[PDB]
């Protein structure tokens, strides 16, 4: 008869199907993809590390797969749904028009979407020397107008301990992105900013960290811990 | 159609005052959450301030704080930004922009340049 | 100059709306007032398809209305056999950001694209027998929003880059480019007779172009929001839209203008996808509240809901004959209703 | 820029020069078509497990 | 007093049969709340539970002495069940460490069907082969009368229901003390000041936790060693532990009561 030859045919090409896709399955789990995104294109995505970039890089044996946006529009409202499923948002911020402030904007647009609300941030703050050179140097202050009234926090650690003046400029940035950050969302989503002065090589392991972090958060959620 | 007609705005001496009116057509006011934006002459788009439905939720950029108010009349279906301390280095054209989703807390593109849910703009300029 | 032309401008806006307004003699509701509803008609999950791992962008059902595609985050385009739940052609793709999926009238191509700005067709039936990229299309600076199969050999795209572009397979090459758009074009939808498109973008207008030369014969403005999904009614005079602002809209060719919304106050949710049913009687709309709502198109009121995902919908259509409607969501399920 | 302004004017134009019927006519049009496919509708009306591909 | 003990193990076992086959109709029934892991690898327990504490209501109501082999069928039932508790326990652990402290290359193909093969494999194993080497360790002539179907050898009792549930005590302790050290690392961030400060949901969680990895087993240590208190506060929360399970992962989750209405 003919039903059953193919539907046996059908069958058999099904259990081939479900087996290359079981084993496509076990690539895709083990792959923690990240959005890298930028304020624009002044801040030095590229030394961090048409239409997507693709970047594979193994860290400790953990592949991780970086997305950066090329050959797109301005508007990110719609195209940027399609990254609330991945492990992390990289936020690169140029801490050096009021650049800053519309790199706040749009990390407040982020934090605050609808179906990004689930999506954790690694907000890393670049051009760490050229603020120190600009603080030191006689815009920062006219800009942010708080900027007077805030004071350097208990917990500086002001390891490189350059000035007085920059660690307090650039914990006063940090502290305006935290407040975003603290205010909008408690529970579902967490923050993680880091200062780079884009010459180090501890970039992916701050992004390891952050990302392992980020998993532990997702699981511990599971059993309503956090 | 969605429509937002800006009105206001000529040549103030510094330290003057301005007043700004936008008025919306097409949707309803009350859903959506108004930003003001503007664009120096060269410079390229920059936000100003925003305020959220019903207000309450106003913010400014921090060059702008301490001078423009921004507020909203939803029975009105209008929206006003009073300037009373102007300085020279603000001339540029203003724009009423409407963030792009009703009954959000976040909105998308208001600075990015050929978006749709943004008005004409006024020329302000502060000169002697 | 440049005042004047924009007074020009809102000059002819002003009378066409005065054109519309005297065009609107009685609404759709007053004519069909006395047809009888539909009577709550209640529809279950018929079929479960589970063989996705990340959300499901997009489904097209085939022309037999027995094969179904679908495109997944994965990377993945499957081809579901919907009478024996089945699968074939798992195409793994280049891109794994794939948005749209398209299925050929004749059943032999497969068309897919996404962030990546470009349209992957492939082969469905090959000498070797095994699914490869027939061709490449990437004449787009933006993302691929949607696509629709012409007549198997011409390809209606449209992109983020806020341009349809109508293609020739066999060369590759753009044919026809569609501008007029300012916002980028979120979906399309072709015409019955193959004759017209419809095209919806992130702006609140949608307009109608016909492929031949592409001018833009028409532009409907009702909505207040982005235009996220987009479909022609079956006998071809009119056209259902979806946006953000939690409105279905039913606009109409040869009148150019609205008939009726379709809306609730306790719906807070833009519109992913809409679609008719064989007759037309029915509007299926899916929402970003997990739920599908099914309406009477004739009186605008609720007649069914189909509450049988976790996720947002994103996607869904119904079968050349009428059989079946096919539901896809963010959950990586399929669900095929009847 | 000015380009983008004669383009939009002459679409306007264009647009407004086309002609439309009565809103009521392409009304009843619509509700004629629903009524005369109406039968051919399996989700209009229920179908019984016999002859549904779905059973 | 053993009569008081007697009742309060009775009312124990029926609410935690009552409550646990609500929570397993619970979570079949509807599949929206049983996506991930732990939704399972609880469902399994739960059965396991709700299994253990039916046969020891029903070994403790009969009376059969004059029929060896019905006895020894019901002290190998109870046996076997009692293992698979402290074995899904065990397990629910080592998906704990598996999700907590290695966080990466944790997937692998079937993982319920692996981790349901191990919990209800190794006691099968242990209770055929305890039979195997007799059949009368499990005849008569915890046993709460002085006749009831129980381990008799006084020998496999430690080496399979002491050192095995030692094990297992010693992987959840373990487990539970580096959830709570990671929790309370989150808890002492400070991001920008007063952070995570202590609600009703995190003491909710955290009992959840105790009662899931069965903490509360710790109990029978100073209960066997005698401390009538800690006896009767052994066999209180040890004898309900299904009906904490039901408040604390049925009736405490939001979206269960939801699917509910
Ligand atoms: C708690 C437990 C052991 C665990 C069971 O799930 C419930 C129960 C039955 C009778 C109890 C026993 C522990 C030890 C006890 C308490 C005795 O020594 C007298 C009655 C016994």
């Amino acid at each position: 008869e003919d039903q059953r030859n193919e539907e046996k045919a059908q069958r058999e090409a099904n259990k081939k199907i479900e087996k290359q896709l079981q084993k496509d399955k076990q690539v895709y789990r083990a792959t923690h993809r990240l959005l890298l995104l930028g304020a624009g294109e002044s801040g030095k995505n590229t030394i961090v590390k048409s239409g997507i970039f693709e970047t594979k890089f193994q860290v400790d044996k953990v592949n991780f797969h970086m997305f950066d946006v090329g050959a797109q529009r301005d508007e990110r409202r719609k195209w940027i749904q399609c990254f609330n499923d991945v492990t992390a948002i990289i936020f690169v911020v140029a801490s050096s028009t009021n650049r800053l402030q519309a790199a706040l904007k749009l990390f407040d647009s982020i934090w605050n979407n609808k179906w990004l609300r689930d999506t954790s941030v690694i907000l890393f703050l670049n051009k760490q020397d050229l603020l120190a050179e600009k603080v030191l140097a006689g815009k920062i202050e006219d800009y942010f107008p708080e900027f007077a009234r805030y004071t350097t926090p208990e917990d500086a650690t002001p390891e490189p301990g350059e000035d007085p003046r920059v660690t307090r400029a650039k914990y006063f940035i940090r502290d305006e992105f935290l407040r975003i950050s603290t205010a909008s969302g408690d529970g579902r989503h967490y923050c993680y900013p880091h200062f780079t002065c884009a010459v180090d090589t501890e970039n992916i392991r701050r992004v390891f960290n952050d990302c392992r972090d980020i998993i532990q958060r997702m699981h511990l959620r599971q059993y309503e811990l956090l | 159609q969605v429509q937002l007609q800006e009105s206001g705005g000529g040549l103030v001496q510094p330290g003057g005052s301005l007043r700004l009116s936008c008025a919306a057509s097409g949707f309803t006011f009350s859903n959506y959450k108004m930003n003001w934006v503007r664009q120096a002459p060269g410079k390229g788009l920059e936000w100003v301030s925003d305020i959220s439905q019903s207000g309450a939720s106003i913010s400014y950029t921090g060059s702008v704080k301490g001078r423009f108010t921004i507020s909203r009349d939803n029975a009105k279906n209008t929206l006003y930004l009073q300037m009373n301390s102007l300085k020279p280095e603000d001339t540029a054209v203003y724009y009423c922009a409407r963030c792009p989703a009703p009954f959000t807390r976040d909105c998308f593109d208001v600075t990015s340049t050929t978006y749709a849910y943004r008005g004409q703009g006024t020329q302000v300029t502060v000169s002697s | 100059e440049l005042d004047q032309l924009r007074q020009e401008a809102e000059q002819l806006k002003n009378q066409i709306r005065d054109a519309r307004k005297a065009c609107a003699d009685a609404t759709l509701s007053q004519i069909t007032n006395n047809i009888d509803p539909v009577g709550r008609i209640q529809m279950r999950t018929r079929r479960t398809l589970r063989g996705h791992l990340a959300k499901i962008y997009a489904m097209h059902w085939g022309t037999d209305s027995r094969l179904l595609v679908s495109a997944s985050q994965d990377g993945k385009l499957i081809i579901w056999d919907s009478y024996t739940t089945n699968k074939v052609h798992a195409i793994p793709l280049r891109s794994s950001w794939v948005m749209t999926c398209a299925y050929a009238p004749s059943g032999n191509y497969v068309a897919c694209g996404g962030l990546d700005n470009i349209c992957s067709i492939y082969n469905l039936k090959t000498r070797e027998g095994n699914v490869r990229v027939s061709r490449e299309l990437a004449g787009h600076t933006g993302y691929l929003s949607c696509c629709r199969f012409l007549d198997d050999n011409q390809i209606v795209t449209s992109s983020g880059d806020t341009t349809c572009a109508l293609w020739d397979i066999e060369t590759g090459q753009q044919t026809t480019t569609f501008t007029g758009h300012t916002g980028d074009v979120m979906s399309l939808s072709l015409a019955p007779d193959t004759r017209l498109f419809v095209s919806g973008a992130c702006d609140a207008s949608a307009k109608l172009w016909d492929v031949r030369e592409g001018m833009c014969r028409q532009t409907f403005t009702g909505h207040e929001s982005d235009i996220n999904a987009i479909c022609f009614f079956p006998n071809g005079n009119a056209f259902a839209t979806g946006s953000d602002d939690a409105t279905c809209r039913l606009f109409d060719l040869r009148a150019d203008q609205e008939l009726m919304t379709y809306s609730h106050d306790n719906i807070i949710c833009g519109i992913t996808s809409v679609s008719f049913s064989k007759s037309g009687r029915l509007l299926l709309a899916g929402y970003d509240d997990f739920n599908c709502n099914v309406w009477d198109a004739l009186k605008a009121d609720r007649a069914g809901v189909l509450a049988g995902h976790d996720n947002r919908v994103s996607c869904l259509g119904v079968t050349d004959d009428g059989m079946a409607v096919a539901t896809g969501s963010w959950d990586s399920f399929l669900k095929i209703w009847n | 820029s000015i380009a983008q302004a004669r383009k939009l004017v002459e679409q306007l134009k264009m647009e407004a020069n086309i002609d439309r019927i009565k809103v009521s006519k392409a009304a009843a049009d619509l509700m004629a078509y629903c009524e005369a496919h109406a039968k051919e509708d399996p989700l209009l009306t229920p179908v019984p497990a016999s002859e549904n591909p779905f059973r | 007093q053993m009569m008081a003990l007697t009742f309060i193990t009775y009312i124990g076992c029926g609410l935690s049969s009552i409550f646990l086959s609500v929570t397993l109709v619970t979570y079949i029934a509807f599949e929206k709340i049983r996506r991930d892991y732990p939704s399972k690898i609880l469902i399994q327990l739960c059965a396991a539970l709700l299994l253990l504490n039916l046969i020891f209501l029903l070994d403790s109501w009969i009376a059969l002495y004059n029929t060896r082999g019905f006895c020894i069928a019901v002290a190998v039932f109870l046996h076997y069940f009692l293992l698979v508790s402290f074995t899904w326990m065990g397990l629910e652990a080592f998906h704990m460490y598996l999700a907590l402290v290695k966080v990466f290359n944790t997937y692998i193909r079937k993982y319920i069907l692996k981790f349901c093969i191990v919990g209800w494999g190794i006691p099968a194993v242990v209770v055929s082969i305890v039979l195997t080497i007799s059949p009368d360790n499990y005849g008569i002539g915890n046993g709460t009368p002085d006749d009831f179907c129980w381990i008799n050898s006084n020998v496999v009792f430690y080496i399979t229901v002491v050192g095995y549930f030692c094990v297992i005590f010693l992987l959840n302790v373990s487990m539970f003390i580096v959830v709570l050290v990671q929790l309370c690392r989150i808890k002492k961030k400070k991001q920008l000041g007063a952070q995570r400060k202590t609600s009703i949901q995190d003491l909710r969680s955290i009992a959840g936790l105790t009662f899931l990895l069965g903490i509360t087993w710790g109990f029978a240590f100073f209960a066997w060693g005698v401390n009538v208190t800690f006896m009767y506060l052994f066999a209180i929360f040890n004898t309900l532990q299904g009906f904490f399970i039901f408040i604390f992962y049925c009736a405490a989750k939001e979206n269960v009561r939801k699917q509910w209405r």
